[PDB]
RNA sequence: GCUUUACUGCAGGCUGUCGCUGAGGACUCUCACUCCGGGAGGAGGACACCGAUAGCCGGGCA
RNA sequence: ACUCGUACGGUCACUGAAUCCUGCCCAGUGCAGGUAUCUGAACACCUCGUACAAGAGGACGAAGGACCUGUCAACGGCGGG
RNA sequence: AAACAUCUCAGUAUCGGGAGGAACAGAAAACGCAAUGUGAUGUCGUUAGUAACCGCGAGUGAACGCGAUACAGCCCAAACC
């Protein structure tokens, strides 16, 4: 049968629709008076949190980040540019909301590597992101046959680095044939192109 | 200058003189989904867009004659050389 | 070319700002949990030098010590009140509601308990017109009717210094002392005798605007000089 | 006054002084911040592409 | 470098529209949101702010 | 920032002590206000088109413009016959 | 580009953040010599200055496949406990 966690994730298919829809309302409140990034003890969204790697478990971190909406906050060009370099308005950055969000929850937990992250939504001005973290020092991850992983030495600050899942989609990686000329084995090997 | 409405010539169809009508091209309407249409769409940006910023140029101050000639029995037409003339009027 | 003056301004430099480190006190009224029974007593008469107008110190029952915007006529030792039931008298404090019209009064909030915006320099006063259950119409100094939170406290009386404005300052040095107390740049060099560079009023082989001198609203600065989106200009008509 | 050699009787401020983290005479002690190592302004060291040629 | 009713654009201002955003061509309300208030609470209120977009102005700037 | 500030304030400009004074002009340009009607973009909406879509057209119409007015100690003008 | 605005120089110079001895990629929601076919990923040779872009100007510019190098394939979430 169905389990539990099904009904959760069902919910979250129309967050505006419903009890989650209530529940938002309320809950933003609350958010919008936390800080940049609140460590919880517990996913909003367990189905999502347990989908992407998450266990109650020690050395397991989530925190809830939130970001500005829109595009890329510009200062206009202080020297010659040609027409199509002064640009200010229209610019958008290359690096999505999701992707800052994981990288400033890693930022505040120096020791701790990102896992993976998920949206739980936006008001007119923001949107948040739950990120999971791991400590890949506690002894109760090194002996997780399904995370120890994260625990070698060039996963160090995997985030910055867009080892990440969000990071390898905006990277455009998701593709493994037409389309993907430019982005893999990575951007930068292919000139900044893709 | 003055011009028969209709008048009998060659018909590059029929292959043999019959009465023609002539007439004034009207332009047809752009569908707005020609490939120039969308390189007009997808290369406009920030700043000047090349070709795609200029604007019409102007106007010879006597236009060529532009005109239809239909077959009066086949019902096809076709298109000749045209002439400046400053004006161009029918008779009947 | 380069920022005009104006935009200098707004960054807020040294020569820019007011020497708020030499002036005194923020003029306030004070938070009364509730009753009116909070009066103090004044103890001196000091020179306000944002204000170039007199102040008063005043010490309270509750060994409050504060200076506060001195209405003309209120002198050392004088009892002052401050609250719903506070006496109807010169330099006493409340609510609209509680005034009775026709009388002056000065320092007056925009909202109820912000502390008093409007009516605060030299000798001036706003004048209570209207009350309701509701509406509270005040006259300001400036003309308008505006209308107000009977629950507004204010001060009784008009405000101190009255007329500083009628001696000329006669001289150059005068105005320099006195600007040097504000948060101002001075003397002031007109458009016209810059360089184009400088101002859009400047350049020429003589002096004189280059354009018009009424400026649109939706001017963006660096422009916006010259008569701001004038309704009118010059005496005639 | 000229901008020359007269203006050059007034320069006796020190401000450049032996940097504590280099060695440099570039410590800024009105600034407390080496022109050098970037000391008082940046945990790394100060460094830039521009020391040397692009392509060296 | 500078100017302007030179060409092309870019900031900025004004204005419509969408999101935030809710209850009963004009209107009431309160619950988001904003502001005043130490607080209780007051004012304002689905507007404003902010995000997006559209038209106008736009040598302020390239 | 102005601002420990609140129109007897402070911002933006012009002229430049005193004395006697400061005429005529609102067509153009500027600014501002109004505006029956005209013009006026996008979203949503209606029609056609497309098993959908592109696209074409319609209805509505904000600021703005037309149009009207105010204003020269606003840019400036004050001739020929 | 014999001017110049798209284009080009170039995702270059330079700047911000970060890893390792190598990084990154990686076991198909692939390919599409259309097949009764291939079978993770890098890289080298080629495909090819071809397809594609472009005031259709000047310029710009791949991929599949093939020949090689080296080869390696797996773990969760959920169902049921
Ligand atoms: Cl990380
Ligand atoms: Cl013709
Ligand atoms: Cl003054
Ligand atoms: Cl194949
Ligand atoms: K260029
Ligand atoms: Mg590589
Ligand atoms: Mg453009
Ligand atoms: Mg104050
Ligand atoms: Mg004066
Ligand atoms: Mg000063
Ligand atoms: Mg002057
Ligand atoms: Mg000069
Ligand atoms: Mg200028
Ligand atoms: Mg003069
Ligand atoms: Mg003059
Ligand atoms: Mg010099
Ligand atoms: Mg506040
Ligand atoms: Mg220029
Ligand atoms: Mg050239
Ligand atoms: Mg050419
Ligand atoms: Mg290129
Ligand atoms: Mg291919
Ligand atoms: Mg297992
Ligand atoms: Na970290
Ligand atoms: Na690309
Ligand atoms: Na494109
Ligand atoms: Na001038
Ligand atoms: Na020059
Ligand atoms: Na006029
Ligand atoms: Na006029
Ligand atoms: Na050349
Ligand atoms: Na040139
Ligand atoms: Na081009
Ligand atoms: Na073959």
């Amino acid at each position: 049968a169905r389990s539990a966690y099904s009904y959760i994730r069902d919910a979250w298919e129309n967050p505006g629709d419903g009890q989650l829809a209530e529940l938002q309302w309320q809950r933003q409140q609350e958010w919008r008076n936390e800080g940049a990034v609140e460590r919880i003890e517990r996913p909003t969204r367990l189905d999502k949190a347990r989908s992407q790697g998450y266990k109650a478990k020690q050395g397991v971190i989530v925190a809830r980040v939130s970001v500005r909406k829109g595009s890329a906050r510009k200062r206009r060009h202080k020297a010659g540019r040609r027409s199509k370099r002064q640009g200010v308005t229209r610019i958008t950055r290359r690096k999505d909301i999701q992707r800052v969000a994981e990288e400033r929850a890693s930022r505040t937990f120096p020791n701790l590597r990102v896992l993976n992250s998920y949206s739980v939504g936006q008001d007119g001005r923001q949107k948040w992101h739950e990120v999971i973290l791991i400590d890949p020092n506690h002894p109760a991850i090194q002996n997780d046959d399904d995370l120890s992983w994260i625990c070698a030495d060039d996963q160090a600050d995997r985030v910055f680095r867009g080892l990440t899942g969000a990071g390898r989609r905006n990277r455009g990686l998701s593709g493994k044939g037409k389309g993907s000329e430019k982005t893999r084995p990575s951007l930068r090997s292919n000139g900044g192109k893709a | 200058m003055q011009m028969p409405r209709r008048f009998n010539t060659y018909c590059p169809h029929c292959n043999e003189h019959q009465e023609h009508e002539v007439e004034k091209v009207r332009s047809g309407r752009q569908t707005g989904m020609k490939w120039i249409d969308r390189q007009r769409e997808r290369n406009s940006g920030i700043g000047n867009d090349g070709k795609f910023s200029k604007v019409p140029g102007g106007d010879k101050p006597t236009k060529k004659t532009d005109l239809k000639y239909r077959c009066g029995e086949c019902g096809k037409a076709h298109l000749r050389e045209g002439w400046r003339a400053g004006r161009l009027e029918f008779q009947e | 070319g380069r920022r005009i003056q104006g935009q200098r301004r707004g960054r807020g430099t040294s020569t820019f700002r007011a020497p708020s480190h030499r002036y005194k006190a923020d003029l306030e009224h004070r938070k009364v949990e509730d009753g009116d029974v909070i009066a103090g007593t004044v103890v001196d008469i000091e020179h306000d030098p944002a204000r170039s107008a007199p102040v008063a110190a005043v010490e309270f029952e509750d060994g409050d010590r504060r200076l506060i915007l001195a209405p003309e006529g209120v002198g050392v030792g004088d009892e002052l009140q401050v609250g719903v039931s506070a006496e109807i008298a010169p330099g006493n404090t409340l609510p609209l509601a509680e005034i009775p019209e026709g009388v002056p009064v000065c320092n007056v909030e925009s909202s109820p308990g912000d502390g008093g915006k409007f009516a605060r320099a030299s000798g001036v006063n706003a004048q209570l017109l209207t009350h309701d259950r509701n509406v509270a119409v005040v006259k300001l100094p400036s003309g308008e009717m505006k209308r107000l939170d009977p629950q507004c406290r204010a001060t009784i009386g008009v405000v101190a210094g009255g007329g500083r404005t009628d001696k000329p300052f006669v001289k150059a040095g005068n105005k320099h002392h006195k600007m040097k107390a504000r948060g101002t740049k001075w003397p002031n060099v007109r458009g016209v005798a810059m360089n184009a560079v400088d101002h859009p009023f400047g350049g020429g082989g003589r002096q004189h605007p280059g354009k018009p001198k009424s400026i649109s609203r939706n001017a963006p600065p660096g422009r916006k000089v010259g008569d701001i989106a004038s309704k009118r200009t010059g005496r005639g008509g | 006054t000229g901008a020359g050699t007269p203006s050059q009787g007034k320069k006796n401020t020190t401000t450049h002084t032996k940097c504590r983290r280099c060695g440099e005479k570039s410590y800024h002690t009105k600034k407390k911040v080496c022109s050098s190592c970037g000391f008082g302004k940046s945990a790394k060291r100060r460094d830039y592409e521009w020391q040397s040629k692009a392509g060296e």
